Parts: structure tokens; C-alpha cells; sequence
């Protein structure tokens, strides 16, 4: 629903005005940064099951929720913690191209926190997992869309925690 | 936008963004800038656009100034020219936007019924936004008035 | 071709062309007390704001005054007690 | 609750990194202008029931809303209306003085929509008031602090619509 | 800050602020100028204040990096001068805020019940702090050294 | 193709076209010659990739002309080449529909079964076309690599 | 660099730069804002090339690592992925000097004097760096592919 | 030989670390002054006999080092000396083009200073020439790269005297 | 030509061309009707660059008109005006190659041993052509007159 170019549009719109000064220049601000993110989506979206299998190797395993009883243990878990995983880099890639990160709350965040602690997810180690994935994925983009790329995972990590 | 649109199309499929839809984001970003100069134009003249619109709009449907219609009177027919207002602020940001859905969110999806619950009828409405195609593509080079004639006619196919 | 050995020393061993000669520069690194410092993410934005004012305890707890009275013979001290009585108590004012 | 000096000292703490001449150039920014602070908060603090008076003599009364039917007919709820509107002018000098609109995010932007919600009074006309009372400041403190003086009263004005 | 403690001292009170305190705002900012200037030339020479206060706090007591004591091996002792460097860069907090309280809000609230429970002697981590202040005042000059050392004497006065 | 993707989405809500959409188009047949002599040079080069794309398979993988594979005899073989040259049949109109889906009826949406059920290892000629990749976008420009090595990412990910 | 070649081949004629080469230095300058883009990129996920391409490489040619081999060992792989890892920092240096130069002065000019004299083989050591080329065009879009693989292929071409 | 991008990867090569952050901004001062130095080789070649024509004539020409007691007085000697100063300003053009006088330190400054003891011309008015010289460049190219070509003027002067 | 530069810079290292190269050719092409504008701009106001030019030679230099020199008022300035005409005619067939050589080969390689047997001042041509490409650059724009620009500063360089 809400985008960046949306935003001010919907702040133009509520106050009846038009397409003010300050409000042409945040929008060609996204412009200026409409390279970076374009060229950056391309390269998440080429490594996406690399960037989630270095992930997932660098927090989550040979620990206790691997092994017997946690909640990764069985192979429905932990070929349905890959897709649990797989669908926070996928809207993160959504809220950059999109340049606002309230695609986040309208499609991630909403149930979530409803449905991990009736589910019994470790929602710390979830957001040990993204922040272990938002590092990995800043030396794939570059430190100009690290921080772009490093801003929508920590609205996904806070929305969770 | 048109990055909303893309992402949604995306997300109906459970799908990345194809790169044959990548190259849609960046040949809109780059020629972004030109749409600002269009909508300047706009707000530029909207004064220019809704004086000499409206008289127009009273000469080939000239009957809803007459009594027993709506717009009879100074107080309603201000209410016309006040909802004649309530367009073009939002294909000022229909150009800006790429995509249309700036006016699917706000402008079109009650009009079928919110005016028949008002009184004022979609066929003199649709010629109200044809009679500002003549004057608003007027105002602008014909290449650069042809995308933005592409705009606002999706709204007269949304009346008609 | 070649070159006498002591004609090197007068074509290479200037200022500016040693150091594709020998080592120069030696670059010690970060020592580790500053490299343990760091929280492991150089750069953040909008979550700045996420761990500023929304850890656990509101500053709004340790920002606030109380008011004692060992002053019952000051007069204007006395003043500001019987409003903060006022507005702890009522937790409006009670002027209207 | 924040402030010119310490939401850059804090927000340099939190990054664990030390002042940056980035963060020095914003905190002599504040220290150039701190004449204008001090000025602008003696003047308001003088007339502050007068500039009151002419903000609501221009939006509010000899309407509907004094007459009964309004919402603030009675004298009860014309006292705390003039005591509503108190709290915003009195904390918009101290989200002046900080130099930071946290002052209003945390104790007068809390729930400050639902209890108008909840008391029948509109939003509306409060708000228009209070763009009554952004001029009547800028006519009267001067035209320098008025200006940013103005800046925390929009900041009322986001958040209240 | 000053600005902040007495914005609060007067919101309780729930009036404007007095000229009285008004007047220690505009001593705070007049002399804001000032501050900077200490605090900007100690995080110029913040690499060589850490390194020579930890050695003359090694060879000053010799039982915390002896092995058997808390900080002994390359790793321990250098997070045991983190511990150190942590405290500079509040000390140069509380220099710009002109207050001890971006300290007294961070650095000193529970410091004798973490180092009773990481088992570090909070009598000798009071000893380096003091080696910071006889390095940093030297790298200062004659007059300014002396309200710099208000603030290390804070730090040793949290801890004894 | 990409006028398809348009027009059942607009088939499915029961609308006309948006211009968002059709720019889409309008940038889809400008970009058409630069996208169909792509694969005018990918019909040139029919009887190159796929030759050394198998000696690109038969060094790392040497198991299905090893006795005890299923590709083993030169009559084997013969048609082994010949079935991957049916996914460079495939690829030509991909660059020339714009998208994936004459891909996705003719070539992804029965090979998990059926070369199972001819005795392959699905991985293998998941292997076979990635080992294409890097011979086919290499004998082209170097700006449509990206283009021409778009739709072998479906390719390889829906094998593999 | 292009710079100091161009100097040299004008000086060994004692001229001036001709304005023909003018432009090679000055489309240079202004390609230096990307290039320098895809060094970033190279160094920021090093470890993941490296034991990529070591996998890549042992999975190949098994006998080297494999006892009776030269780099068997625990440690012997531990300087044998070292001795690979080098080159990736000489491509690095060769991405941003738009040039060879630096990969000829630093690792090609005695390299097949160096293991012959240790006993490596001087095409496993080339293998592992096509096994090293393509993850990092993997990593990489399309347009910084053949502007980091003409790098690659130099190196490739010089030591086999 | 070398130029400040082979130096700045030899000075990060011999450490053996890769091109880090604190290496990039000295090639990001490079590139930001490589469309600068291009235009100011542009202009020293298309006048540059008459860059060695006012050189000599503020220094050299009617005074008495011209004068049959002179070592510039017969015409093998002028020829030579207006090629010796050729080579001075030549090779300056070079290390501004290259932004590093190591090709200063070869060629030019190879035994320069022993060769002019073993031949008898003075040094003391070469330095006189050199700066002349650099005087009458600033003004034609411009004070932004005079100012960079001074620098490789006088490091020629720095290794005569 | 810049293609014809190209390959004698590639063949004599005995070398298939470099794709930064080619690179600098495919920006050629793109670029080739812009020089086509360029150089119709001076044969076009050819006539009022010559006479205009020339008299600015003259006013700068009055020693040519007079006699004891090289020109005089009835033919020898008129054929001072043909043998500056060659140059301007050199240029324009140096700009459509993008290259140095038509300038190179026709009006260059022997002029010193041409004009001391002709008996003009070189110098004079050279400060005549350079009073020629001060009106050139104001002529046509500020933006194509600086790649343009390159060529015309390189014949004064030539003669001196
Ligand atoms: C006056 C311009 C408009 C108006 C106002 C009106 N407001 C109230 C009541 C309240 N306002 C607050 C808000 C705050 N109190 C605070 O302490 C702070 C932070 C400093 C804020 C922002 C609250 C809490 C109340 C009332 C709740 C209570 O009384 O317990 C009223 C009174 C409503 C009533 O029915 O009593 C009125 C009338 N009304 C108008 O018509 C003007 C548009
Ligand atoms: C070669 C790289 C791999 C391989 C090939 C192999 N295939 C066959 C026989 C068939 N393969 C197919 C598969 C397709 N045919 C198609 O037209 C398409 C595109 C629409 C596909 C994906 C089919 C239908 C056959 C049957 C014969 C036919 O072509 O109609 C064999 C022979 C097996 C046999 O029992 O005869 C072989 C060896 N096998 C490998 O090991 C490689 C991985
Ligand atoms: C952008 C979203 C949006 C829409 C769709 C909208 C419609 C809209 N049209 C209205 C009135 C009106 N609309 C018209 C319509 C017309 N005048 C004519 O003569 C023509 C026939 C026709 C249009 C070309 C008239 C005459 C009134 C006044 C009706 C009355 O007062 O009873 C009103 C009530 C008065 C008001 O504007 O506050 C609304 C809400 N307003 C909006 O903000
Ligand atoms: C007896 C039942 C009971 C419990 C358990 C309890 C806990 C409790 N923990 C608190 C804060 C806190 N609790 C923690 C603890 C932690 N944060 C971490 O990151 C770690 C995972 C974890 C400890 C290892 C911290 C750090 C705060 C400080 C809040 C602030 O930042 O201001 C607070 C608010 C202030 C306070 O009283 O300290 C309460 C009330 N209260 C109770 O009545
Ligand atoms: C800014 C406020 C702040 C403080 C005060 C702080 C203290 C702090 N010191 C720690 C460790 C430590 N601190 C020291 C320090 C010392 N050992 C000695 O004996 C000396 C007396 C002394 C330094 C002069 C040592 C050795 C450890 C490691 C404890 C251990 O490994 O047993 C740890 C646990 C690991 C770590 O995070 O570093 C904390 C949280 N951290 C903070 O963020
Ligand atoms: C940047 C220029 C540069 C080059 C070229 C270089 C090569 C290099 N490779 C070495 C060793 C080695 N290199 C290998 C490498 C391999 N073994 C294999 O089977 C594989 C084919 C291959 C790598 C994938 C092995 C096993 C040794 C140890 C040799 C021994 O100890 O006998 C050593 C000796 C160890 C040392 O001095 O650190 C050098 C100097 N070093 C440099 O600085
Ligand atoms: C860039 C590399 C390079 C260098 C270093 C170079 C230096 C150079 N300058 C020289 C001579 C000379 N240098 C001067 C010096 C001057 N002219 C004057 O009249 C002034 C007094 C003074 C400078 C202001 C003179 C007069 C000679 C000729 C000496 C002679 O012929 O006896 C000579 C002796 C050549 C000869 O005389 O046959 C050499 C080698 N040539 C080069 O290519
Ligand atoms: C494109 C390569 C090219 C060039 C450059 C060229 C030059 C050229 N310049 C010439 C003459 C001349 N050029 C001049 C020029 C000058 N005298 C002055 O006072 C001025 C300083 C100066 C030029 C501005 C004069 C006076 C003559 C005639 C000389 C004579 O007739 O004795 C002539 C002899 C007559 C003729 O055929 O025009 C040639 C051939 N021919 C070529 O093929």
C-alpha cells in the first residue's frame, strides 16, 4: 500500500495541496538513489539461496535447536524454517525497491508475533538469524546499499523482538 | 507508483521481480524528471485549467446550470468546481506516480455510487474530464502531452 | 639492456621511487580494544532511534523530580509542593 | 525526552563510535543559536495568557462552538479548553529550548488521539487553532525564533491529524 | 545536559522556566564553544591516552595481567583496556553536555555489582581511570586541564 | 509473453488496461530488435554451445558414459546432447517472448518426474544447462549477458 | 594502470600526450566512480569465493590434496588456500588500475618458475582460479561480469 | 615509472592487505581531479614554446650570464640549455598528468646535480629559471592547476638545490 | 581514425584488441552524427571565420601586411588566407575520425623545412590558427567545443 513515491503523495494529499518544493526534492531524492536499488535487487535476487545457506550456517546450526527437541530438529522444521527465513528476504528486497519500509507491517509484520509464540519459535533466535543475515548480505551490495539494504532488516528485527 | 504495482504482481505469484520488470523501475527512475516538469505545468496553471474547462463543461451538456439539477446556483455549482479540484491534483500525481493507482486509491473506486447517492450524473462527469483533455493536453508539447494525455482519459473510461 | 650496479642506486633509490622498492609503510592494524568496541554494524539509520529511547526503562522514570518539605517556613518553596500535590494526586491542574 | 546536545551524544553512544566532526558541526549549530533560544523563551513566558487570547479570538469563539451544541459550551469545557490549548503552547517552547520534538513524543504525543476520540472534542478545530497560534507567536517573539519556533507547533499539527 | 536538566525541574513544577535558570543556560552556550574544544583534541589523541594509561596501570599493579589475575592473555587484556577506552569516550560525553549526567545516566549505575560478578577488582579499575587523568590533562594545557578533571574525578569518586 | 501477463491480469478483475501496463508493452516493442537478434546469434551459434557443453559435463561428471549410467554408449550419448539441445530450442524464443513461460509449458513442469522415470539424475542436466551458462553468455556481447542469461536462471532453479 | 603506459610509450618518443590518449585517460577518470565499485564488492566477500573456489577446485582435481599429493596436509591446504587467496587480492588490484600490469608485476612473471621449483602443478593451480571465476561473476550482474573476468582469463591464459 | 594508482596499490600491497576504506579516498582524490589534470596537459602543450619563452626572458635574457664572460654565450650552449630547460618542463607535465613525481625521481633527477658540477653551468640560475617558469604556467592554465603543477616544479627545484 | 588507432596500438604488442577498448569505438559509433553537426557548423560559416581571423592576425601581427615580409595586400594576404584555409579543411577531417592523424599526415610532418624554403614566419601560422580556433569555439556551443576543443589546440603545438 504505502510506497516512498506514495508518501508524498498521500502527505500532499491529505493537506489538498499539490506538489510542493520540499516535497519534488524527497521525491527526486528517491530518483538519486534509483540506480543503487535497482542494481542491488538484482544481486540479492541472483544469490538468494546462497546468502540464506550462509545464514543459517552462521547462527542457527550445532546448537541446541538443531538437536533433538528444538524447533528446527525434524525435516518439516527445518525445511519450513528455510521458507520461514526465505520470505523475510524477500519482502526486505521488496521494501528496498520500494524505498519505504511500511511494505513490512502491511505483509510481514502484522500476525507474526501472534504466530511465533503460539507456535513455540524462538523469536530471538530468529532475529540472531537476520541480524546474521544482514551482515552477509552488506558485503554482496556494497556499503552504499548496505545501509539501505541494513535499515529494512532491522524494521523486520524490531517488529519481531 | 509503478514500484508498488511490480511488487504486488510479485507477491501475487510468491515471486521475485523478473528482470524484464527491472528494467521498467529504472527507465521510469531516470526519466523521472521529466514527469516533475509535466506536473509543474499543472500546478502551474490550474487556475488556467479549471477557468477555462468549466465553461466548456456548460456547452455541451449546458443544462446542469438550469434549475431542477444540481449545479443551480452559486453555492452549487461551487460544489462542481470544488470537485473539479478534487481531479487534477490527483493526475498531477498520476503522473508522477507511472502507474495509476494514486487515483484507484483515492478517486475511482466509489464514484459509482457516491455521485448517484449525490445527484450529479457519470455522463455529464465524463464530459467534464474530456472537456479538461482539450485544454490540459493544450497546455503542453505534444510529446510530452501524449503520455500525459494517457492518464486521465483511464478516468473517463472510468466514467464511461 | 643492462645497467652498472651503482647506476641504479643514482636511478632508483630517490625518495619518491622506494617504495616499489623495499617495505615503507608497515601499517599496524586497529588495535583490538577499539575492534571490540564496535557493535559490529558500522552503519544504521532509523533504528538508531530503536535502541535510543526503547530500551526498558522510559527515561521518563529516572527524569523526574520528587518534591520533599523541610522548608515549612519558606514560603515560595512551599508553593510548588502544594501544586505538585495537585498534580499528583488530581494529575490535572486543578485551576478549572 | 531529548535534546540539541544529547541526542547526538546519545546517538553517537549507541553507535559505540566517538564525536564525529559530522556531529561536532550539528552541535555548534545549536550553540550558535542559543541567544535565540534564551530570548524566545522569555517572551513567550511574558505574555503567555495574552498570546493565548488572540489564538482563540480568531478561530473559536463567537461561533457554534460557543454557542450550545459546540463542545465547549460550558464553562468547565471552556476552562479546560484554554488549559488544553496551554499545554500546547507551554510545551512547544521546551520542544523549542531542546532544540528536538521529543519533548512531544513522549509526554503530550502519547495517546493524545484517543482521548480526543473518547471526549467528543474535534481534532479539527483544535489544530486550526493552533495555526492560529503559529502566526500570532511569529508576530510577537520576532521573526527569527518565529520561525523556528513555528517548526515544533507543525510538529503538534503531524501528529494531531 | 543543563538544558534538559532544567526543562524537567520545571516540567514538575509545570510552569515556564525562571531567568534565574534561564541565565545558566545562556553561561551553558556562551561557553558551549569552549567545550567542544576539549573534547575534540582528546578524541584526536584517543589512541594514545588508552595505550599508555593501560601500561601505567600494568606496571602500577602487576596482578591483573599476571596470569592467575583477571586480565591475563593478549585477548583479556585487551578487552580490559575496552574497559578503559569505554570511559573516555563517556568522559568526552560528559565534557560537551557540561554535566557529569550523560555518566551518571551510562557509565556508574551498577558498576560495583557488575565487577563483583565479572571478578575484576573495582579498586583497580578506579586505578586507571586515574591514569587517564594524569595522561589526558597532560596532553591539555594550563587552564583547561582543570575543569577536564572535574569529570575524572567523578569516575573515581562512582567507584570510591 | 509479457502482452500475456497483462492481459489475463486485466482479464481477471474485469477491467480495461492500465497505462502503468501499457508502457510496459510500449517499452516492450521498442526493445524488441535489440532482444530478437539476440537470438538470431543464438541461432547462429546452434551447433557450438551444446558441443563442448557436454565435454563440459563428461569431465566433472563422468558417471552417465561410465559403465553403470544412464547415458552410456555413443547412442546414448547422441541423443543425451541432442535432449539439451532441445533447451537451447527452448531458450531462443525465451529471448524473444521476454519472459520465462514458453519455457514454463514446454520445458520445467514434468521434467522432476519424467527423467526420473528415465533413469537420469535430475541433477546432472541441471548441471548440463548451468555448464551451458558460462559457454553461451561468453560467445555474446558483454551488456547481454544479463539478458540472455536471464531466463537460464530458471533453467538451472527449477531443476535445481 | 593506462596512465603509466601512456606515459611511457610518449616518453620513449619524447613527446607530448596526444589528445588520441587524452581521451583514454580522461574516460578513464570518470570510470573510476564504478570500477572501484566492483573492487568493493570482490573484498567484501572474499571468504565466501575462497572456500567456494577451494571446493570448486578439490571436488576437480582430487590428487592434490589426496596424500601422495602436494598440498596434503591440514596447514598444507591452509597455505595452499593462501596461495590462491592471493589472487584474489591482485585482481582486485587489477580491477581498479583498469589494467594488467599490476597482476603481471606481482603474480605472473616468475610463476612457473616458483612451482616447479616447490613441485605444484602449474594448471591445478590455473584450475583453481576458473573455479574461482565463476563464483565471482556469480556474485556480480552482468555488466561487471566481462569487466572482472578479462582479469580473470589473463591470468587463466599466462600460467597454463 | 609509477603513478598514485600504483603506488597507493604498492603501498597496500606490500602490507599485503586489500584496498581498504582508508586507501580508497586517496584514488576517490584522484579521480575527482582526473577530468582537472587532462585539461591542464591540453593547454601546456599547444603553448609550449612559449611557456620556455617567458621563462627565460624574466631571468636569463639581457643580463650577463648571456655576455661573451658568460656559459650561455655561444649558440651550441643556448640550444642545449633552452633543451635542458625542455626536459624540466616536460616531465612536469607528466607527474601532474600521473599525480606522482616518481618519474621526476628517474629521469630527470637521475645525477642531475652531479653532472652540472662536472659540466660548470650554474645551479643557482636554473633554480631562477624553474620558477620563472612555474610563474607563467599558473597563469595560463589556471590558479586551480598551477597550483598542482607548482608542486612538481619545485620538486625539481628542491632536488637542484 | 580512432578505430585506426586502435589497432596499431594493439598490433604492436602483437595483441587482439582490449574491450575497454572496443568500449571507446562503440562509444564512437554512438557518437558519430554528433561530429557530422560539428563539422558542417565550420564549412558552412567558413567565410566568416577566415576573413574575420585573419584580420585578427593581422591586428595582432601587422608585420605580415607590410612589405620587406612575407605577405602584401594584393594576392600574398589573399594566399595567406588558402594556406590558412588548409587548416580548417584539416580540422574538419579530423574531427569525423575522432582521431589526430588527417591533421597529422597532410599539414604536418614537413612544415619547418616547407616554410623556411617558403619564407613565412611558422610562428605567425601558428598564433594565425590559434586567433582561427578562439572564434571556433564560440562558434558552434560550449559543450562541443571542448571535444572538439582537443583537436584544435594540438596544430599549435605542431608548428612550435
Ligand atoms: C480547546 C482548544 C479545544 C477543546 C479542548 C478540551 N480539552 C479537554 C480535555 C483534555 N485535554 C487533555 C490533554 C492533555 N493533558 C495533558 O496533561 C497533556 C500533556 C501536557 C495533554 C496533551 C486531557 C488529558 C483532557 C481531559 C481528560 C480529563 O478531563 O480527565 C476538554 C475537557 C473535556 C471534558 O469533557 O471535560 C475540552 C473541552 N475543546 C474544544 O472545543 C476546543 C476545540
Ligand atoms: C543428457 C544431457 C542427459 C540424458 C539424456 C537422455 N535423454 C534420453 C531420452 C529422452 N529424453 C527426453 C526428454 C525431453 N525430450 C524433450 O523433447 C524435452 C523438451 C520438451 C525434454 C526435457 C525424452 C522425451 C526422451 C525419450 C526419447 C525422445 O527424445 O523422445 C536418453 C535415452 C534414454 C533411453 O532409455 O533411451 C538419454 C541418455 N541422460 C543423461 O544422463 C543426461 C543427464
Ligand atoms: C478526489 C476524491 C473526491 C471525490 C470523488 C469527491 C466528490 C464530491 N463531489 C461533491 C459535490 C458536487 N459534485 C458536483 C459535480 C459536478 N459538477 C458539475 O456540474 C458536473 C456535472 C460534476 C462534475 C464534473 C456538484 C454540482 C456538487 C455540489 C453538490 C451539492 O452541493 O449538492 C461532494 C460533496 C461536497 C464537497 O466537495 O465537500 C463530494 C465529496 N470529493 C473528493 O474529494
Ligand atoms: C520476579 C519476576 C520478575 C522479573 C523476572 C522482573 C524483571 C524486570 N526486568 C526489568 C528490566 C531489565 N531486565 C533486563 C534483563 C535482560 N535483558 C537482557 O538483554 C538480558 C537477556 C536479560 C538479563 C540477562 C535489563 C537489561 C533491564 C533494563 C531496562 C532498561 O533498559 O531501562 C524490569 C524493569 C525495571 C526493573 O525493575 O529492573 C523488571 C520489572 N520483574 C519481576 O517482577
Ligand atoms: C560504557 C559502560 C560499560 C562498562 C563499564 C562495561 C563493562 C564490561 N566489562 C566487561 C569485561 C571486562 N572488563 C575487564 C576490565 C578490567 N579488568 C581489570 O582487572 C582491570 C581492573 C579492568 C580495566 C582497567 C576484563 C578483564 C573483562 C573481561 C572479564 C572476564 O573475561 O572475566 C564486560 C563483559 C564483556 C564485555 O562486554 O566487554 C562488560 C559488559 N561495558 C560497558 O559497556
Ligand atoms: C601474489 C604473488 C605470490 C605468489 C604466486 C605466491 C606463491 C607461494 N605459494 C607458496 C606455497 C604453496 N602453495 C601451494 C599451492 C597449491 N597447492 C596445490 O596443490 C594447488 C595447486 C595450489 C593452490 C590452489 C602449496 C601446497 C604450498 C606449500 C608448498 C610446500 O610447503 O611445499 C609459497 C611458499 C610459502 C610462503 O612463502 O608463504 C609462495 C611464496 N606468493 C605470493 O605472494
Ligand atoms: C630529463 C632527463 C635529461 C637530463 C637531466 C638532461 C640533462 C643535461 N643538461 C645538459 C647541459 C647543459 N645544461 C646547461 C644549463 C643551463 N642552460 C643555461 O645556460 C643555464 C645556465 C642553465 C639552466 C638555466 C647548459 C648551458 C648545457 C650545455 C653545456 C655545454 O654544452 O657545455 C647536459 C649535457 C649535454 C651536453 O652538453 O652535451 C645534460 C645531459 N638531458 C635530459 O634528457
Ligand atoms: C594542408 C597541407 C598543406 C599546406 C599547409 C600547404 C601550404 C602552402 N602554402 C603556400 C604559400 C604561401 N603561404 C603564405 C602564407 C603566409 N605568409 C604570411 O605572411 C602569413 C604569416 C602566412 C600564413 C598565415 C604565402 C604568402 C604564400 C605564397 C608564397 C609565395 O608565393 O612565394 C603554398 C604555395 C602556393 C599554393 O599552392 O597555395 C603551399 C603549397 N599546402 C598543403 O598541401
Amino acid at each position: 500500500m504505502q510506497d516512498a513515491i506514495t508518501s508524498v503523495i498521500n502527505s500532499s494529499d491529505v493537506q489538498g495541496k499539490y506538489l510542493d518544493a520540499s516535497a519534488i526534492q524527497k521525491l527526486k531524492a528517491y530518483f538519486a538513489t534509483g540506480e543503487l536499488r535497482v542494481r542491488a535487487a538484482t544481486t540479492i535476487s541472483a544469490n538468494a539461496a546462497n546468502i540464506v545457506k550462509e545464514a543459517v550456517a552462521k547462527s542457527l546450526l550445532y546448537s541446541d535447536i538443531t538437536r533433538p527437541g528444538g524447533n528446527m530438529y525434524t525435516t518439516r522444521r527445518y525445511a519450513a524454517c528455510i521458507r520461514d527465513l526465505d520470505y523475510y528476504l524477500r519482502y526486505a528486497t521488496y521494501a528496498m525497491l520500494a524505498g519505504d519500509p511500511s511494505i513490512l507491517d502491511e505483509r510481514v509484520l502484522n500476525g507474526l508475533k501472534e504466530t511465533y509464540n503460539s507456535l513455540g519459535v524462538p523469536i530471538g533466535a530468529t532475529v540472531q538469524a537476520i541480524q546474521a543475515m544482514k551482515e552477509v548480505t552488506a558485503g554482496l551490495v556494497g556499503a552504499d546499499a548496505g545501509k539501505e539494504m541494513g535499515i529494512y532488516f532491522d524494521y523486520i528485527c524490531s517488529g519481531l523482538s | 507508483s509503478i514500484v508498488t504495482k511490480s511488487i504486488v504482481n510479485a507477491d501475487a505469484e510468491a515471486r521475485y521481480l523478473s528482470p524484464g520488470e527491472l528494467d521498467r523501475i529504472k527507465s521510469f527512475v531516470t526519466s523521472g524528471e521529466r514527469r516533475v516538469r509535466i506536473a509543474e505545468t499543472m500546478t502551474g496553471a490550474r487556475e488556467r485549467i479549471i477557468k477555462e474547462a468549466g465553461n466548456q463543461l456548460f456547452q455541451k451538456r449546458p443544462d446542469v446550470v438550469s434549475p431542477g439539477g444540481n449545479a443551480y446556483g452559486e453555492e452549487m455549482t461551487a460544489t462542481c468546481l470544488r470537485d473539479l479540484d478534487y481531479y487534477l491534483r490527483l493526475i498531477t500525481y498520476g503522473i508522477v506516480a507511472g502507474d495509476v493507482t494514486p487515483i484507484e486509491e483515492i478517486g475511482v473506486v466509489g464514484v459509482r455510487e457516491m455521485y448517484k447517492s449525490l445527484g450529479t450524473p457519470i455522463e455529464a462527469v465524463a464530459e467534464g474530464v474530456r472537456a479538461m483533455k482539450s485544454v490540459a493536453t493544450s497546455l503542453l508539447s505534444g510529446e510530452d502531452a501524449a503520455e500525459a494525455g494517457a492518464y486521465f482519459d483511464y478516468l473517463i473510461g472510468a466514467m464511461s | 639492456r643492462y645497467l652498472t650496479p651503482g647506476g641504479l642506486s643514482l636511478r632508483s633509490m630517490r625518495v619518491g621511487t622506494l617504495a616499489e622498492k623495499m617495505t615503507m609503510v608497515k601499517d599496524e592494524p586497529t588495535p583490538r580494544f577499539v575492534e571490540l568496541g564496535t557493535p559490529t554494524d558500522q552503519m544504521k539509520g532509523e533504528l538508531e532511534i530503536d535502541n535510543q529511547i526503547k530500551q526498558g526503562v522510559n527515561k521518563r522514570r529516572e527524569q523526574s523530580k520528587v518534591f520533599k518539605l523541610t522548608n515549612v517556613t519558606d514560603k515560595v518553596a512551599l508553593q510548588t509542593t502544594i501544586g505538585a500535590i495537585y498534580r499528583q494526586i488530581f494529575e490535572r491542574d486543578i485551576d478549572p
